[PDB]
């Protein structure tokens, strides 16, 4: 049914992307991230996941959420907006796993209206790491990655849904490029859409520089300049096109 | 999961532990969203980390590759590795330094001998 071929995203911009990225401007902040999202849509619709007329199926803003100061928390409790990393304060940053179970604690209930909710921060996370996501699944009772489908959260006491992933535009106390960041979010959405990481020894789908480079499933974002750094392995096509034609019926929508 | 490589020498000293253990024992897995894993391993030549956890036994990793879970394997060979001290436990990530020890070129194994200078302080 090539009408549900839209996954809606909620965007979020915490107060350090906000402040750091978009200097404490609005429309800088904005802007940044729709060309960001579009970028990476364009990658999405144009990849046919069967080779042949399997297209069109892709990511488009439902909503962006700009958080321009801190959360203010009563002690002892945690937000991922709030000023201070967790759960080691002296650090730039929180823990990356920590802090996407953080927002999809927070974001619950938005999350909950929406294909995917994707925080994009500015923190350098320990060794390197520019982001993570939780893998989506064709499985009918998957509960990450695209389509909200609530787990329950013993020590919440409450529905969350893992329809996410984040994305961070520091790294080794630099910002990294533009390009670099749409690979990152390209990639963490992938995981959203049920790709799991392009597999090496196998190698048909991790190619080395000489053949075009990695596909960007590869979990090395390191540059963009080669030419399958833009585009899904066929190892990402098999496992996201299983995962899109169960889930676009669920809660994909018409483009634009 | 995406991780963004840098330097070892970097890496060395950012790392809280840097071993060259063996997987001769195993992997368990454990519940949750995703899960959790914990690899046995049996360590050998520490090069960091003798004070914050003097002598490591076991290393947690996430269970999930798309959440920087690490991936490594059973009675196989032998791994240099890095990871970092919480809680009383050590815990790897895909983005940590990790090399097949088989693999570790002869340039590599002589930068890493340049541990002597530790850096680091
Ligand atoms: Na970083
Ligand atoms: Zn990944």
């Amino acid at each position: 049914d090539p009408m549900k071929n839209t996954c809606k995203l909620l965007v979020v911009a915490d107060h350090r992307f906000y402040r750091y990225m978009g200097r404490g401007e609005e429309s800088t902040t904005t802007n940044y991230l729709i060309e960001l999202i579009d970028r990476v849509d364009d990658i999405y619709r144009n990849t046919a996941w069967d080779n042949a007329g399997f297209k069109g199926y892709g990511i488009q803003i439902e909503q962006i959420r700009i958080l321009k100061s801190p959360q203010e928390v009563k002690p002892g409790e945690k937000h991922y907006n709030m000023a201070k990393s967790y759960p080691n304060e002296e650090k730039d940053a929180w823990d990356v796993k920590m802090l996407l179970e953080q927002f999809s604690f927070d974001i619950a209930e938005e999350a909950s209206k929406v294909c995917l909710a994707h925080l994009f921060t500015y923190q350098d996370f320990d060794m390197g790491t520019l982001g993570l996501a939780y893998v989506g699944s064709p499985r009918a009772n998957s509960h990450g990655g695209v389509c909200p489908k609530a787990y329950y959260s013993p020590v919440g006491k409450k529905n969350i849904y893992l329809n996410s992933g984040l994305t961070s535009t520091k790294n080794y106390g630099k910002t990294i490029l533009t390009k670099e960041a749409d690979l990152v979010t390209t990639h963490e959405l992938g995981h959203n859409f049920g790709a799991e990481h392009d597999p090496d020894g196998l190698a048909e789908c991790a190619p080395n520089e000489d053949q075009g480079g990695k596909y960007v499933m590869y979990p090395i974002a390191v540059s963009g300049d080669h030419e399958n750094n833009k585009m899904f392995s066929q190892c990402s096509k098999q496992s996201i096109y299983k995962t899109i034609e169960s889930k676009a019926q669920e809660c994909f929508q018409e483009r634009s | 999961c995406t991780c963004s490589p840098s330097h070892p020498q970097d890496a060395f000293c950012n790392s809280d532990i840097v071993i060259r253990a063996k997987v001769v024992g195993k992997k368990l897995v454990k519940e949750g969203p995703f899960g959790t894993l914990v690899y046995t391993i049996k360590q050998m030549k520490m090069y960091r980390g003798f004070t914050k956890m003097p002598h490591v036994q076991y290393i947690h990793t996430e269970a999930s590759e798309s959440l920087c879970g690490l991936k490594l394997e059973v009675n196989k060979y032998q791994y240099l590795l890095t990871g970092r001290v919480y809680d009383g436990k050590m815990y790897t990530g895909l983005c940590n330094f990790v090399e097949r020890w088989d693999q570790l070129t002869l340039s590599q194994r002589k930068g890493l001998n340049y541990r002597y200078h530790l850096g680091c302080n």
